[PDB]
């Protein structure tokens, strides 16, 4: 009964570091042939609040959106708990999110002092201190901006192509 | 967080253009930022870079003709292009946010800048 259509069919998706969350308070998902990943956890796939989180990542990173994974995305951008209750859904979005010259508008967080807690969101852009000298908010050697653009081109390999992800947690 | 370039188009050889890259969620004043360009089927070239200290570097092909500067009123990075040549025809691309190395080599290392705009086409006709 929940109106997921606004989430899955949204015209624009968030960068993974600034992942979007929508609060809502199931047969159409299986019959979709566009979904390339569909994995549910802690529930029989066949609820007070349901949270729909959505973002874009690269194809070879979709595996990190699962309980117990590691990598830049799971570590620094979007982290699921070990006891996750919900579903992860993804589909290739090369046709919407790639561009011949390259689409660079989607970002991910490249540096962080510690790993995200589950469902934590970090949208800060503090200069990252990679060495012993403090940075005082100034970019320079060992003092780095912490976000990095994806480079989505339609002729890249599928693992480098953009995927839209929706995480439904109950 | 994004960079948005504008100011490109068509111009006669010998003419002038000013590119601008408006930054959202990114403070240009304290940033390392650069302009690159790519002519079709050809290798990307760094044209002008600037560091937090206000120190600029130019490629040999544009020195004496281009000036890179920070606009802190609009929070944008500007590129003044004078004495334009058919040579200069290319997609011009702005990048910001040092993620590796030092700002002084970014013209040779575009991957050392994390955030990239969409590009703006400049076509110089003879
Ligand atoms: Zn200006
Ligand atoms: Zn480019
Ligand atoms: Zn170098």
């Amino acid at each position: 009964l929940c109106p997921f259509g606004e989430v899955f069919n949204a015209t624009r998706f968030a960068s993974v570091y600034a992942w979007n969350r929508k609060r809502i308070s199931y047969s159409v998902l299986y019959n979709s042939a566009s979904f390339s990943t569909f994995k549910c956890y802690g529930v029989s796939p066949t609820f007070t609040n349901v949270y729909a989180d959505s973002f874009v990542i690269r194809g070879d990173e979709v595996r990190q959106i699962a309980p117990g994974q590691t990598g830049k995305i799971a570590d620094y951008n979007y982290k699921l708990p070990d006891d996750f209750t919900g579903c992860v859904i993804a589909w290739n979005s090369n046709n919407l999110d790639s561009k011949v010259g390259g689409n660079y508008n989607y970002l991910y967080r490249l540096f962080r002092k510690s790993n995200l807690k589950p469902f934590e969101r970090d949208i800060s852009t503090e200069i990252y201190q990679a060495g012993s000298t403090p940075c005082n908010g100034v970019e320079g050697f060992n003092c780095y901006f912490p976000l990095q653009s994806y480079g989505f081109q339609p002729t890249n390999g599928v693992g480098y192509q953009p995927y839209r992800v929706v995480v439904l947690s109950f | 967080v994004q960079l948005q370039e504008s100011g490109g188009g068509s111009v006669q050889a010998g003419g002038s253009l000013r590119l601008s890259c408006a930054a959202s969620g990114y403070t240009v004043s304290v940033g390392c930022m650069a302009w690159f360009r790519q002519a079709p089927g050809k290798e990307r070239e760094g044209v002008a870079g600037i560091d937090a200290s206000g120190i600029t570097k130019y490629s040999d092909s544009v020195k004496g003709r281009f000036t890179i500067s920070k606009d802190n009123a609009k929070n944008a990075l500007d590129l003044q292009m004078n004495g334009l040549k058919p040579e200069d025809t290319a997609m011009y691309h702005c990048a910001a946010g040092l993620v590796r190395g030092s700002c002084t080599d970014v013209l040779d290392h575009p991957s050392y800048l994390g955030v990239w705009g969409q590009g703006t086409q400049v076509t110089v006709s003879s």
